[PDB]
Formats: structure tokens, C-alpha cells, sequence
RNA sequence: CGACUCUUAGCGGUGGAUCACUCGGCUCGUGCGUCGAUGAAGAACGCAGCUAGCUGCGAGAAUUAAUGUGAAUUGCAGGACACAUUGAUCAUCGACACUUCGAACGCACUUGCGGCCCCGGGUUCCUCCCGGGGCUACGCCUGUCUGAGCGUCGCUU
RNA sequence: GAGCCUUGAAGCCUAGGGCGCGGGCCCGGGUGGAGCCGCCGCAGGUGCAGAUCUUGGUGGUAGUAGCAAAUAUUCAAACGAGAACUUUGAAGGCCGAAGUGGAGAAGGGUUCCAUGUGAACAGCAGUUGAACAUGGGUCAGUCGGUCCUGAGAGAUGGGCG
RNA sequence: UAUAGGGGCGAAAGACUAAUCGAACCAUCUAGUAGCUGGUUCCCUCCGAAGUUUCCCUCAGGAUAGCUGGCGCUCUCGCCC
RNA sequence: CGGCUACCCACCCGACCCGUCUUGAAACACGGACCAAGGAGUCUAACACGUGCGCGAGUCGGGGGCUCGCACGAAAGCCGCCGUGGCGCAAUGAAGGUGAAGGCCGGCGCGCUCGCCGGCCGAGGUGGGAUCCCGAGGCCUCUCCAGUCCGCCGAGGGGCACCACCGGCCCGUCUCGCCCGCCGCGCCGGGGAGGUGGAGCACGAGCGCACGUGUUAGGACCCGAAAGAUGGUGAACUAUG
RNA sequence: CGCGACCUCAGAUCAGACGUGGCGACCCGCUGAAUUUAAGCAUAUUAGUCAGCGGAGGAAAAGAAACUAACCAGGAUUCCCUCAGUAACGGCGAGUGAACAGGGAAGAGCCCAGCGCCGAAUCCCCGCCCCGCGGGGCGCGGGACAUGUGGCGUACGGAAGACCCGCUCCCCGGCGCCGCUCGUGGGGGGCCCAAGUCCUUCUGAUCGAGGCCCAGCCCGUGGACGGUGUGAGGCCGGUAGCGGCCCCCGGCGCGCGCCCGGGUCUUCCCGGAGUCGGGUUGCUUGGGAAUGCAGCCCAAAGCGGGUGGUAAACUCCAUCUAAGGCUAAAUACCGGCACGAGACCGAUAGUCAACAAGUACCGUAAGGGAAAGUUGAAAAGAACUUUGAAGAGAGAGUUCAAGAGGGCGUGAAACCGUUAAGAGGUAAACGGGUGGGGUCCGCGCAGUCCGCCCGGAGGAUUCAACCCGGCGGCGGGUCCGGCCGUGUCGGCGGCCCGGCGGAUCUUUCCCGCCCCCGGGGUCGGCGGGGGACCGUCCCCCGGACCGGCGACCGGCCGCCGC
């Protein structure tokens, strides 16, 4: 149950920050979970996605051993594309279908010394 | 506009009272905020007791409440200098000070000089260098407490004569009747009047 | 409202100009000026009784019809055809009211929670909270409300150790204490008879802030237990007994209908 | 027999009532106390690659610098793709900048007409000569400079 | 109420079946796609046929009145799918110098000009326009403002408040 | 350019003062008051009027009494009086 | 085969278009072209009455305080040497002020249209008055006998509430007369008998909360004016320099 | 004649510094109506408000008595409950309307002119040195203000000067570091528990029962939101005196500058003036023979002046010391910056405005002032063929759905078009009664009833009839073994190893005290503590009643499945 009375219950105010929150705050909202083997290999339940994270998808039109790589995320439409889910147009041209990133699990993530740092923080935190 | 047998009505509303409508919405919030002043004060001023100075035994001026007792506000400066103690010097021990309440009655003088020797007897300061004026070790390992509640004193003392056991007695119950009360009433409305007819009575020879 | 639709400077026509008597907004160009201003049947329009601040809002009970109302529901809960016809799940568990050791009192995981209220059996009642926490029926929805999560056993206790912690979030459980005895908790709905758990020094704590009725209550200043109107009132029993049969005229149970 | 008129039902047509939803109001309560002569509130004009409005800014003009987070903004081409260099966006903003009118302040205001001081080139210098920079409103306080009296007085002709 | 359900809730329609005397209600059938109801208590901004009722929409009138102030148009050709109306040739007329002519002040603000479209506008029409979209256009020592005072408006000194 | 609202101006009509002038326009007091028109929203059951006395600057109104409804209380019958 | 029905049609009979001002409406009285949404007796304060609950000569925490910081907690619980205070328990007077118990028995002073001493009872009497109590009497398949058994009543009695009357007490005035006490013997106080005015007493029933009706003041069931005041804007029309 | 000093002044684009203007919900100062009521209207009420003007602060104002009271007296201002709809005002009509107590929150008190004393011991400015970080403040030398009066000592509660007495030894303004603090000081950044598993629907799942006898996992975290629907576990979010870092504020502890108060006696000083007050006149108040303010005139006193609610004279008494000033707290806030909640509203409601809303637009201007939400899960927004020049259309395609095709969720009424059925000279429509037709509903229409008992015909079963074996329930007697409920005594036992209350006591108990002659006197009186007695709980044996919702064992009749 809530306790802290500085932050809100109210649904029209979550709604109102939730659509018109920043893109560093949109950052931790499009966050993504991880596979069994990598988070029992890196001790962390979530990560936030990025450009180049390898992607199974478990749910929607498209699920299971179809591990892809991200081309794209816009904030703006809470939607990332992956490289290996398509569809046709009328017109014979392909298209990413929009996939949310909470519909997502990461089975290899992008190795970088920032996002060491980050996974080391998590890590600690988590304890 | 009247009807049948009710009382006659005139409310005070002619004004334009709606604009001013002070609806106690914030009783609560007022408590809490007291609270909180109360918690607050009692935390970063002192370990000085809550409602802090002393206040005096004190008869309240009517024919209606001064059977009963109250606490005043000032130990009035001549009961103070029979305590012996200077003014400021008291106001920072913890002594009230009110410079204009007089002492008509020696009863209500000893009674506040009784007093202020209670609390001079519960008093314990702590001076900041340790050179002992007026201190000793460890007393009652800091006193047991820190801070008290609603006056160090209880400063109601409802004082209860009681005169249980006494034998009926002689002719003053035959003495004290009504006719005593009606006749001080008429010397108090005669008193005037009987000295004028004395003074005419001596002047005319 | 406190600022009405009376922000429209407006007036009437009168006798020619022959629309209506209403006042109107006067302007041009914008559609609305010419249409009807403040008023109850009018778009836009000052409602009718705009409801004030100063509605006599909260109501001041008597101190001894409050205790009168904790005393007749905690006096309800012990009745179990009273608990079972409001609800609760009272198939498997133990002798009424409840009354569990000092120890409970002092529990820091709700793991121990949720097994003491499978070993008393209230996880039956827990089961049919859990089974209904379905959405607000209504409008109720936007302002916050939408769950309909029944209420379930209610513990009492004093002595704040933990219990608290370890039932804080159980579904339907209500948080209690005997030094504070609610009415909006304990008779939910205006109806008596809520599945309570109390503890040693509860049980033992009652007897101490309310008296028999030969002793007052220790703890209250003036406080006494109420004049019961009916002291024996097995009402079968009464029109049973001897006493009273022996005073009857005669069963009657002729019909006498009516004759053609 | 058909045409016209009336009542139902099915389907179709401006109409957006009802139902469902809400980045919206309304009410109540708590926390803090905050504009300006070091140019306030307000207004005019301008600024995006494609940009009318709202929003954001002021010739450094869709933001500059710094800190934090950490691979984007996005409708479209391009641009930095670098991170064993410094790093895109976003928020914070504590450093710079903030056109004109506006208490508006050189005058009333027609973006006109001036007056001092300094610096660059134009006959290497004022003499009503171009550009740039600073100053030039009223009242008043303290102190400085100058002078007005047949206001009062000292010394001398 | 271990209530109802995306195997279909609210809503709406119904030559379907029924109940209650009536307020109304239940079930069936058709669209719809996410919330709804029953009992017990509680509180209402709680029921519409009217008020020259307010807002919004729609009929009869009704394809009706009306497209009639100022003498008038006609033939051929051309771009065009399309011409009583656009453009040109020709003919006949009007305005007839106190103009239906050539340029100004106030006012308008891009309406001026070219190109393209013709659902929208022009009370029919357009291939046309002052409509729409794109791109252009206003160059001053010697034209005027800027200078001056006119009737008048105005701040300081002063006075009032 | 000057005269601005009980003010202006008028060869005088009370005419003109931004389609309004025998007292302009906009906003506020203001949702001004009205004994005066119009309207006042679901069903069923029971009971059910008056247009009269007196008074009022009273005569389209109100007060009082009368007519009416609701809520009860005190009793009485069921067995030669 | 059966079927009433929000389907259609025909036939017989009755049937003027709703709402309200009115004595009278179908009216040649007024509003209404049609349809969908909105639309009019609410809320506060005060009073009175009725009802329901709690306590009850008391009642009430609305003003504050106490709990550990809690979403529901702007709730709730408690104060009691926090009952200050409101209402009620006492009224009458303009006021000084005064302020609700009498009855029975014995003795005493001339039981004298007259007071004292001692004891007892205690909110008076009359006529009705639900109810309740005592009880003559008689009734149960054959006899003397009994206990509860079936089983009521003539008559008598104490009398709830309340009504009607009489009587008593208290307060302010009116008339008539006498007596008593002195922290001081006075234009000092007190007392008696009668008829009056009071919203009184004559064993008190109030306080708090809630609901319903009615009235009042607040915009007060909704809409409506000719008008008044305050502060600003216009001489681009027109009037005159 | 000239030079100089002082006093009155002018100038400057002199050096430095200050006020203008805006918001104005709360607060302060002025003045300021009428609609309305009084059923009429003048006094009155509306109202000392609305409008107008001038100012500042997070609060403002007020605030240390020229006070209240009149007795067993209190003692700054503010705010609440009472006082109280009361005293009182009012064509005493309508109506208006306080105050002192008393109980609570808050508590903080002070300073100056005069009087004298200190050789102006005082302040502003200029120039250089001593200085530390992010920056300006003490000390050296000369230019002004000020003797027509700076500063210290002083404040009506008395103060000052000189002896006597025992004493007191000190403060506040800096600077680096160490451990803190009640939410575990301020705010900001970044992170932290646990199914996405097996089966089945669905376009999609967050739907649907189950995860071994330990309830599959987590919980101090099951609030809420987004995610293709209805999630505690799939995601930042939620709980936690949860952790790690940076920035800021505070009280401890080394330098620099100042530092005689109390009691007795003697002497001296001891106060705010066109001001109070009086007359008169306006506004206001509840304030009346005038509460306050203001205009004019008259205009002081020093055992004085004011107040003492009925004008005035005489007398007595109570209280205060005005015409100078400051001060936080409780209190108010519809403006503003963030903030949390809602028995509120749902696009004709709620702010005028959920949206490019004070926008479009109107009036010369003051000013007036709207309408307007929704496709889908994702545009996947209809490729391609074909008629027409296109608008549009027929195929085809995406989607669960085009019956969602760019103002596109749901799609009624008024009204219109077509089809089907029926009808038509008394305008249409209606009530009662039938008839005919049509849609639809239930069923098989010469064939539809069930439940029990008994007499007949085959079949397979096992109990029941009686008993043994068994646990569980009903009933009552010994109230048998024992708990407990109602009133009663007793151990006064827990009275000191006990709770509650008593204006019932104990002056031969104690302590702190007064009085009379360190001691004595209950000789009399005040407060607190100890305990004597009165009405209810805590054990027991002995006993009466129901064994009554209080229930076990022992035994009995009558039940019951296996
Ligand atoms: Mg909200
Ligand atoms: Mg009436
Ligand atoms: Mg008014
Ligand atoms: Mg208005
Ligand atoms: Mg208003
Ligand atoms: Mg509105
Ligand atoms: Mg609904
Ligand atoms: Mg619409
Ligand atoms: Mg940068
Ligand atoms: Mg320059
Ligand atoms: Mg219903
Ligand atoms: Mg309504
Ligand atoms: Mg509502
Ligand atoms: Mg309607
Ligand atoms: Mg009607
Ligand atoms: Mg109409
Ligand atoms: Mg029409
Ligand atoms: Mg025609
Ligand atoms: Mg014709
Ligand atoms: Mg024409
Ligand atoms: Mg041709
Ligand atoms: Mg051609
Ligand atoms: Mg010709
Ligand atoms: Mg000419
Ligand atoms: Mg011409
Ligand atoms: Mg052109
Ligand atoms: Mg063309
Ligand atoms: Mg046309
Ligand atoms: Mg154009
Ligand atoms: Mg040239
Ligand atoms: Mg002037
Ligand atoms: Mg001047
Ligand atoms: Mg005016
Ligand atoms: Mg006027
Ligand atoms: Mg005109
Ligand atoms: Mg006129
Ligand atoms: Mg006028
Ligand atoms: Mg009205
Ligand atoms: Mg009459
Ligand atoms: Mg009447
Ligand atoms: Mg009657
Ligand atoms: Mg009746
Ligand atoms: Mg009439
Ligand atoms: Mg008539
Ligand atoms: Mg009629
Ligand atoms: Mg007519
Ligand atoms: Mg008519
Ligand atoms: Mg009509
Ligand atoms: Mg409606
Ligand atoms: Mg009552
Ligand atoms: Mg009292
Ligand atoms: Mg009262
Ligand atoms: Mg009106
Ligand atoms: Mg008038
Ligand atoms: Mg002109
Ligand atoms: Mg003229
Ligand atoms: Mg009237
Ligand atoms: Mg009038
Ligand atoms: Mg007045
Ligand atoms: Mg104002
Ligand atoms: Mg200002
Ligand atoms: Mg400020
Ligand atoms: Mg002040
Ligand atoms: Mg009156
Ligand atoms: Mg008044
Ligand atoms: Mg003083
Ligand atoms: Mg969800
Ligand atoms: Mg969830
Ligand atoms: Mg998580
Ligand atoms: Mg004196
Ligand atoms: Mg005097
Ligand atoms: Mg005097
Ligand atoms: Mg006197
Ligand atoms: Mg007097
Ligand atoms: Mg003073
Ligand atoms: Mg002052
Ligand atoms: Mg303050
Ligand atoms: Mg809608
Ligand atoms: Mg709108
Ligand atoms: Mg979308
Ligand atoms: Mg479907
Ligand atoms: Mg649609
Ligand atoms: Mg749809
Ligand atoms: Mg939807
Ligand atoms: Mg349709
Ligand atoms: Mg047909």
C-alpha cells in the first residue's frame, strides 16, 4: 500500500506524467526483462533496451525462437522494431510491426564499459 | 408572512453573509500543525518543561468566580523581593514576571512566597562550565526526565476545608437568622441619611 | 460552483424582439451572442441550488450511543449464526471468539501470517477475498475506487510489535486495536457480526476497559454496561413453560367460513 | 390495373442522443514566501531545412556553456556514429547572452532631431563631415565644487 | 452474491413470449465491443408535454415566391471532354469629355503580375475571376513626411487635492 | 481641434449625441424587488374543501376564525340490566 | 392445432386538443411545427410540533489536549482536579429585592373573628377514573369428608394517568388591625386576615443526536421588467464654435 | 571699497545611494452610494459595505495600560468556545447589536526625549598598510556632521551619586576537523523481491480449475499507471531507523574585540502641550446629558491629569500615568510556486476554455466572446485491374471486424428513399367489442400424463427381520468423580507481601509552619504523607437452588453407517 504521501495515486495524474514524461524518464519506462541464463549469469531482473539488443519475443502475433536484433526505438510511440518481425504493405514494401519493449525478453544485451558500470550498480543494489 | 403560535424570529442575515464563511475545514489540520508546534518546540528549544514559566495562585475578580482559583500570569514584584531573587534573574530561572500585579492580601502574598519556595526546593539548573554553582553530581541521574506536562506545580490546587466534626452549640443559632441580613441591608441603605439627620441635629441645637 | 455561469453580462428583451424573456448575451459575429444566458433551463447556464461549502457535513454521535454501537457489535460477533449469515467462512474453524498467544503479537514475516491463518482456517474467508477483488461497478472508477475487495477476519490486538507488518498487505484484513475499537471496522455496512481474532491480552484487556456489570470499567471514567431490556428471553422457552400454558383459554383452530 | 395518401417491419440516408473512456475542470488541505531602476508585468517584431498557430527562445534567437543520465530526435534527405578522445537526446540550470516599446529615462514620439567624451578609416585637426563605444529623465538623501544678498557680524580703505 | 461475462457487459431496434392494476420489468432474436447488476442500509444536481422553455437537428410550405432600376446583342474560328457567358476577327449598340475615360487624398492590405487546378467560393456556368496553390513585384538630395507655427493640446515654477 | 451624459450641442423639432436620446454605450452592485403573467418532472391507495366572520391606505393581497388532513391519548362492547 | 398480444385492415356504438386564469374552455381565450439532451421547492441558521435512540435531575465535548510517523487516519479512541460553558432543576417584580408545607393530638393565655410548648404524620380534599385486591354464592357419574383440579360473579375496598371543582404556599400592588427582635430601640426590619395580577409551586423530565412537516431571513421553486447608484468609453454619424 | 566667518539658498550629465511601475486572494488608511427591507416612504436597514483612490509584508494590523473591575481582585496584543441574539440602539416600527469575566493555543519583553555625570569618550567619508578561501568587514594618517547637543550610564516595575558588607572572574561576533540530529535535517539525480512455466479459448491475454501431505514462489513490497482485456509477481513505480556518491544549513572545540552586579544607610532627580479638556457642528457606534474621529473657537494644570457607562455641585475611595517608538507566536489567504485527496462533474455537465481558448469572430472604443474529444492492436489508410477528365464506382486486398475507409466507437427519435403486407369519398387519429389477414411462438396433430400400494411373468443382488463387533449423536436418574452461575455467612485471610472512591476520621502518628513563655505548652490554627471504618473483586472448606446456552467421564433404554 501506498505510505509516501508525495507521490500519487491518482489516475489521471500517472496517465498525465506517463504520456508526457521526458525521454530520460521514457528511458526507464521502456525497460525490458531478461532470459533465465543471463540473469542468473548477471544477477539483475531488468534492463533497459537499446539499439543493438539481440530480442525473443514471448507474446502478440509473433512469439517464440525468433531471436532478432532492434533496429529502432522511438520513445515517442513506446514502440521498438526488430529486424526480423515483418509485414507487408498493399503494396509489396515491408514494415516493422510495433512491438511494446514490456512484451520483450532480451536474450543478448550490447557489452559496453557504461553499461558495465550500470550492471555493476545494479548488481550492488540488488544485493 | 408570520403563522400560527411560534416565536417571534429575527435572524441577523439581512447582511451579505456569504461572502464571509469561515467553515472550519482546516480543524484538523490546525491540530496537526499545533502538534507538530508543540512536538517541535519541545525537541529543538530545551529540555525546559512544556507551558515553560511558573504561574500564580490567583483569585479570579467577581462575585461569581472567586470561590474557585487560577493560574495567573506573574509572581508580582514584591512577592518576588520577599523571595529574594532578582527580576531577569528569576525570568531565566523560569519564573513569570508580571510587574503589575499588586498584593492586596497577605494570605495571597505567604501563599505565592510558599510557592515560589516549591519550586526554588524542584529546581535544577545546569550552568555550562563545571565549576559548581548551585549544582552537585549526577542528581536522580538527570532528574528521571526531561520535560514535564501542564505546569511543573498542577497550579490549581483546589483547596478543600473540610470542618467535619463540630457539636451544635449555643445561642449563635438562635442569633444568626434572616432578620441579621435585612438589617444590614437597610444600615447600608440608611447610612448616609442618619449622619446628614445627625449633623442637621446638631447644627439646629 | 463559487464562480457560476453568471461571468455572461446579460439582459432581457422584453416586449418586442419577441424570442423569449430570458436574459440574453448581446454581442455580434460570435453565434453565441443572442443565446441564453445564466438560468437553470438554459445551455451553459447557472444550475439550480449551487451547492455550497457550508453543508452540515459531519455529524457529532453521543459518546455513550458510540460505545453502546461497539459494545452490540463486539456482543454479535461472538454469535456465530450472526457471522455465518454475513459471510465469513466459519466451516472448519475453532471456538468463537478467537484468542491466540502472545506471541503472535511479535511476528515480523507475513509468511507466519498467512500460516497461522491456515492453522485457524481463516485462509478460507482469505480465499474468498481473494476470489472476489473484481472492478467497481459505476462511474466510481475514475476517482481512484476499483476494486471490490470484501472484507474479511478483522485481528485485535495491543501492543503494536510487528503485527502490523505482518498483516499489512493481506487482501480483506483489517488492522485493529482494542485502546481504539472502530465502528467503521468493526460493524462494516451497518451490519454486525465481522469474524474477529483477538489475543491474551485483548481478551484479557475487554474485561478491564468495559466491567462486568457489577464492577464499572477501570479505564473509562463514568462508564457502565447498558440496562438489558430482556434478562432470560428465550421467547420459545417462555411460551413453553408451564407457567404460562397453565393460563391459556383453549386452542381455537376452528375456521368457521362463510355459509351459502 | 397502376399513380397519390396513411400504418408497421427490414434495409439505406443528413442527425450525433444514450452507453463506455479521459493528458480536463471543481472543491478541500498541507509546504514555501519569490517581481522591478543590476531595467518588472504586459505588448510589438523576429528566429526551425522543409514551420501558419500553440509551445520555446532573442541577431549566440526551436536555444549557448556546465552538471547528471546514457544511443537517440524523428514525418521526410542530411549531419555529427565517434565512446581503449569529449557523449546524441533528455532533465537540472548555478555561468554567458537577453532586439524595440514599456515606471521607460536626451525631447515628444513621425525609427526624427540633437549635445558632450573616446577610437578607426574619409582633405592624417575643430570648423553642424561616416562607422563604432560610453553618457545625457524627475524628485530626493549624505558629502564635494561654484556664487547671491541693503540677512547678521569681525578687520581695514 | 466463491454474482454475470470477449463462447460477448452497458447501449440501441424488434409483426417474438410473458408478468404486474400501474410506476415498470424479465426472457428470445439483430448490431455493438468492456464494463454491468441483485439484496440490505446511506446521500442526491434523481423522473418532463408544455414555460412566445435554452441548445442542436429536421418537415409542410416547396422545387413555391424569387434570379425584372440603368435601350442589346449577333455570326464564325481557336484552346479545350464539355461554351447563351473564356479569347480573337467582324457587325450592331451604349457610356459622349459634369463619362461606364485617364490618375489622386481617406480607407483596404497583396487584392497588383505570371503560371497551374477548377470539390470549395461567384446566388446557373466556366476553359473565367478580386477563389485556391506556387513564384515575383514597391529603388528618390531636387515627390511627400521629417522643419515651422495656426485653432488647440501640454510639463516644469506656482496653486489645489 | 474644442465642447462627454443630468453632461454637451441646438435659426428650438426635447430634435442630434456612432441604426438607441422626454437623459447614450460597456461593466459592476445584480440572480435588484414584484401583492403581477407563464411553468413546476413516477405510480397506486385512503380522506378530502372554500370563495365565509372580523381587521388592515384594505378591494388582484395578507392576518384571524371557519371548512380539511395527519399524528395520537382516554375510555366503552363482545355473557332483569 | 392454439395464441392474448405496442402488426395491418374492416365493421357497430361512443367519442371536439392538450396545459391553465376562470363560476364557466373544444372554444372565434392564450402557449404548443416536430424530435433528442438540459430544465424548476435545494442548502444553511433559528424556532415550533410529532416520531426514533442514548443517558436521565441531570445532559452534552461541538473548544482544546493526549496516542508512534501510516492508505482508508481531515476517520476513530480517551480526558473528568479540562463541565469553562449552553439548556433544565424557581418564579415574580420596572426596580430596590423577595422567593413555593402543610395537617393531626394533648396542655397553657378569657380554644377569645387569639398566640405558645411537646409529640406524630406528610405534598391536601371531593366526583368520575383503565387496572388491581378481599369475597357471600353456586357448578362438575351413587354417599360423611377434604386438598390444586371445571369455574365465574352480586356487593365492598385501595385507587395510575388525566379531566372538573374546592382549599393551601411564593412574588408585586390594595384594604384592615395587632404583635415580635435588637452588632443598637430609628420615616429599623419581620410576621397576621381577606379579593385581585404571574408565563409560578402544589414530587421535578430535561439534555444531546437523527428523521418528517410548517414558518422566517438569506438569490430561497424557476424566468421576467419601467427604474437607482458606482466607475470608465465614444464629436469616424450628427449639433455648434 | 575689499577680504573673511555664520545663517538662508540656487546650479550640475559633481562622487555614492534611494522612490516611481506590476500582482493585489489575506492586511492597513481614506471616502462611499443605490437597488432591497420597512409590504407605502423620508429616520432606520442595506452599509461604516459594493465601486473609487493610496501602501507594504508572508503575513499585516495591534501590542506592555491615561486597562478591567468594585470582591477573599486581576494584569501586553492576537485567535476560538461561551458571554449573547444579551446589556443597549431603533417612525422603541422594520430591524441593528456589543463588552467584562471564565476555559483553552500562544507566550517576550523593552527602548528614547527630560533630569543630571562623563574635557564629544560618538558617528559619516577619503588614502595606504594587517588579512583566508566563494567575499567584504576590525585596527593607521586627515576631510565633514555634531555643543541650537553624538554616544555610555538611565525608563515610572523607580533611577543616579558617596561609604559599609561578603562576594562574583567574562561574554558575544570567526576558523578547519571529528560522532551526531526523531522521521531516522533540505531538495535533486541513479538502483533494489517474487511464474512470464504445463493444458485450453482468444486476433491478442492480463480468461479459465490445478502445480505433492505443507499448501508452486515473494511480501515491512497484493496502492496506482502503461502494456493487443479484467496482473502482486512481464516494466521505472509500491514497503523498508534500505544502502553508495555529490551540493547546502545548524549546535562542539585552537587565534582576534569588549567585560562590576547584589543588600543596608545618607543626599539628589523624578517626565512627552494647540496637547487633554470645554462649547459648537458633521460622520460613526450598541454607547444612551453626545463611544470614537474630525472642522472652527476658547484653550491648561502640577497633593496634577484621565477613567469610574445619567448631565451638574460638594466629599471620600479604587485604578492608570496619555499628547514618543520597536517587538516573533496563536490568526487570515478565491493571487502565485510545487503538492496530495475526493459519497463531485462527465463534452448541452464540469472553469468561458479537456482541442492552435480569452482563440476564431464582433463593436471606433470601453468591452463582448464561441463552436469544436474518440478509426484501428499496429495505417497494416485500400497494391493492382476497370468506367468516367476527375469527384465517384465495381472487383481485389489489410484487419476479429470496412457492418471501423481520414470529424472513421456505439448509431435512436424528428424527417427522407426503396421493398413487403394491408387500406382509402364523411381530415387523420382514439376507447369498448369481435372478425379477417400476416409475422412469430409451443407441440404433433383421430398417438401422448404422472407419484404410491397390491394381485400376476423372468433376472441379478445385498442388507433389512434377531444377535455379536464398532465409533459418533439425543434423552434423562445417582447430580455419582470434578469446573462454574445466584444470595449468604467464615479464615479480615492478598488489609504491612490490595485495587477503586468518601467536605466519615485518627489534633496521645511523622515532616514543612504560624503563636505564647535552643527547650517546653495539642495550648489553638495551615499543607503533604502513614492507617481506622464504610459499597464491589481475589482462594478455600461446610451448606440451599437450577444444573439453567456449561461440559467430560461411569452406567441405562431407545438411534446409526460399516
Ligand atoms: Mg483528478
Ligand atoms: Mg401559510
Ligand atoms: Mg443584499
Ligand atoms: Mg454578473
Ligand atoms: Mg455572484
Ligand atoms: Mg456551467
Ligand atoms: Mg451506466
Ligand atoms: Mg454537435
Ligand atoms: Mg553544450
Ligand atoms: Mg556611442
Ligand atoms: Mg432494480
Ligand atoms: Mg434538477
Ligand atoms: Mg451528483
Ligand atoms: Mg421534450
Ligand atoms: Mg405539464
Ligand atoms: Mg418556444
Ligand atoms: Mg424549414
Ligand atoms: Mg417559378
Ligand atoms: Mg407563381
Ligand atoms: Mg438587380
Ligand atoms: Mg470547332
Ligand atoms: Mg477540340
Ligand atoms: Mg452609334
Ligand atoms: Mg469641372
Ligand atoms: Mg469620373
Ligand atoms: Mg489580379
Ligand atoms: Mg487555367
Ligand atoms: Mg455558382
Ligand atoms: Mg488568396
Ligand atoms: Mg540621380
Ligand atoms: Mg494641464
Ligand atoms: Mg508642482
Ligand atoms: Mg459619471
Ligand atoms: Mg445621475
Ligand atoms: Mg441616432
Ligand atoms: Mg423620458
Ligand atoms: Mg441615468
Ligand atoms: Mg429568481
Ligand atoms: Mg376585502
Ligand atoms: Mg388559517
Ligand atoms: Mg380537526
Ligand atoms: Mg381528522
Ligand atoms: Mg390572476
Ligand atoms: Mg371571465
Ligand atoms: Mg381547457
Ligand atoms: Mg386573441
Ligand atoms: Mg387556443
Ligand atoms: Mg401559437
Ligand atoms: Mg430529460
Ligand atoms: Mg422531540
Ligand atoms: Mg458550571
Ligand atoms: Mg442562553
Ligand atoms: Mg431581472
Ligand atoms: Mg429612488
Ligand atoms: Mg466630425
Ligand atoms: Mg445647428
Ligand atoms: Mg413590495
Ligand atoms: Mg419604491
Ligand atoms: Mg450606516
Ligand atoms: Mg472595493
Ligand atoms: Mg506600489
Ligand atoms: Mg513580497
Ligand atoms: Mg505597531
Ligand atoms: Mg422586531
Ligand atoms: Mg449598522
Ligand atoms: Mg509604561
Ligand atoms: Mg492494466
Ligand atoms: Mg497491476
Ligand atoms: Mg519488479
Ligand atoms: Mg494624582
Ligand atoms: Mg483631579
Ligand atoms: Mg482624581
Ligand atoms: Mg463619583
Ligand atoms: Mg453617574
Ligand atoms: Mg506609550
Ligand atoms: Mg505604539
Ligand atoms: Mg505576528
Ligand atoms: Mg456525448
Ligand atoms: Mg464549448
Ligand atoms: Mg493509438
Ligand atoms: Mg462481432
Ligand atoms: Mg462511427
Ligand atoms: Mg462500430
Ligand atoms: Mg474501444
Ligand atoms: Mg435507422
Ligand atoms: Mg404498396
Amino acid at each position: 500500500m501506498k505510505f509516501n504521501p508525495f507521490v500519487t495515486s491518482d489516475r489521471s495524474k500517472n496517465r498525465k506524467r506517463h504520456f508526457n514524461a521526458p525521454s530520460h524518464i521514457r528511458r526507464k519506462i521502456m525497460s525490458s526483462p531478461l532470459s533465465k541464463e543471463l540473469r542468473q549469469k548477471y544477477n539483475v531482473r531488468s534492463m533497459p533496451i537499446r539499439k543493438d539488443d539481440e530480442v525473443q519475443v514471448v507474446r502478440g502475433h509473433y512469439k517464440g525462437q525468433q531471436i532478432g536484433k532492434v533496429v529502432q526505438v522511438y520513445r515517442k510511440k513506446y514502440v521498438i522494431y526488430i529486424e526480423r518481425v515483418q509485414r507487408e504493405k498493399a503494396n509489396g514494401t515491408t514494415v516493422h510491426v510495433g512491438i511494446h519493449p514490456s512484451k520483450v525478453v532480451i536474450t543478448r544485451l550490447k557489452l559496453d564499459k557504461d553499461r558495465k558500470k550500470i550492471l555493476e550498480r545494479k548488481a550492488k543494489s540488488r544485493q | 408572512a408570520p403563522s400560527r403560535n411560534g416565536m417571534v424570529l429575527k435572524p441577523h442575515f439581512h447582511k451579505d453573509w456569504q461572502r464571509r464563511v469561515a467553515t472550519w475545514f482546516n480543524q484538523p489540520a490546525r491540530k496537526i500543525r499545533r502538534r507538530k508546534a508543540r512536538q517541535a518546540k519541545a525537541r529543538r528549544i530545551a529540555p525546559r518543561p512544556a507551558s515553560g514559566p511558573i504561574r500564580p495562585i490567583v483569585r479570579c475578580p467577581t462575585v461569581r468566580y472567586h470561590t474557585k482559583v487560577r493560574a495567573g500570569r506573574g509572581f508580582s514584584l514584591e512577592e518576588l523581593r520577599v523571595a529574594g531573587i532578582h527580576k531577569k534573574v528569576a525570568r531565566t530561572i523560569g519564573i513569570s514576571v508580571d510587574p503589575r500585579r499588586r498584593n492586596k492580601s497577605t494570605e495571597s502574598l505567604q501563599a505565592n512566597v510558599q510557592r515560589l519556595k516549591e519550586y526554588r526546593s524542584k529546581l535544577i539548573l545546569f550552568p555550562r562550565k563545571p565549576s559548581a554553582p548551585k549544582k552537585g553530581d549526577s542528581s536522580a541521574e538527570e532528574l528521571k526526565l526531561a520535560t514535564q506536562l501542564t505546569g511543573p506545580v498542577m497550579p490549581v490546587r483546589n483547596v478543600y476545608k473540610k470542618e467535619k466534626a463540630r457539636v451544635i452549640t449555643e445561642e449563635e443559632k438562635n442569633f444568626k437568622a434572616f432578620a441579621s441580613l435585612r438589617m444590614a441591608r437597610a444600615n447600608a441603605r440608611l447610612f448616609g441619611i442618619r449622619a446628614k439627620r445627625a449633623k442637621e441635629a446638631a447644627e439646629q441645637d | 460552483s463559487e464562480l457560476a455561469g453568471h461571468q455572461t453580462s446579460a439582459e432581457s428583451w422584453g416586449t418586442g424582439r419577441a424570442v423569449a424573456r430570458i436574459p440574453r448575451v448581446r454581442g455580434g459575429g460570435t453565434h453565441r451572442s443572442g443565446q441564453g444566458a445564466f438560468g437553470n433551463m438554459c445551455r451553459g447556464g447557472r444550475m439550480f441550488a449551487p451547492t455550497k461549502t457550508w453543508r452540515r457535513w459531519h455529524r457529532r454521535v453521543n459518546t455513550t450511543q458510540k460505545r453502546y454501537a461497539i459494545c452490540s457489535a463486539l456482543a454479535a460477533s461472538a454469535l456465530p449464526a450472526l457471522v455465518m449469515s454475513k459471510g465469513h467462512r466459519i466451516e472448519e474453524v475453532p471456538e468463537l471468539p478467537l484468542v491466540v498467544e502472545d506471541k503472535v503479537e511479535g511476528y515480523k514475516k507475513t509468511k507466519e501470517a498467512v500460516l497461522l491463518l491456515k492453522k485457524l482456517k481463516a485462509w478460507n474467508d482469505i480465499k474468498k477475498v481473494y476470489a472476489s477483488q473484481r472492478m467497481r461497478a459505476g462511474k466510481g472508477k475514475m476517482r481512484n475506487r476499483r476494486r471490490i475487495q470484501r472484507r474479511g477476519p478483522c485481528i485485535i490486538y495491543n501492543e503494536d510489535n510487528g503485527i502490523i507488518k505482518a498483516f499489512r498487505n493481506i487482501p480483506g484484513i483489517t488492522l485493529l486495536n482494542v485502546s481504539k475499537l472502530n465502528i467503521l471496522k468493526l460493524a462494516p455496512g451497518g451490519h454486525v457480526g465481522r469474524f474477529c481474532i483477538w489475543t491474551e491480552s485483548a481478551f484479557r484487556k475487554l474485561d478491564e476497559l468495559y466491567g462486568t456489570w457489577r464492577k464499572a470499567a477501570s479505564l473509562k471514567s463514568n462508564y457502565n454496561l447498558p440496562m438489558h431490556k430482556m434478562i432470560n428471553t428465550d421467547l420459545s422457552r417462555i411460551l413453553k413453560s408451564p407457567e404460562i400454558q397453565r393460563a391459556l383459554r383453549a386452542p381455537r383452530k376452528k375456521i368457521h367460513r362463510r355459509v351459502l
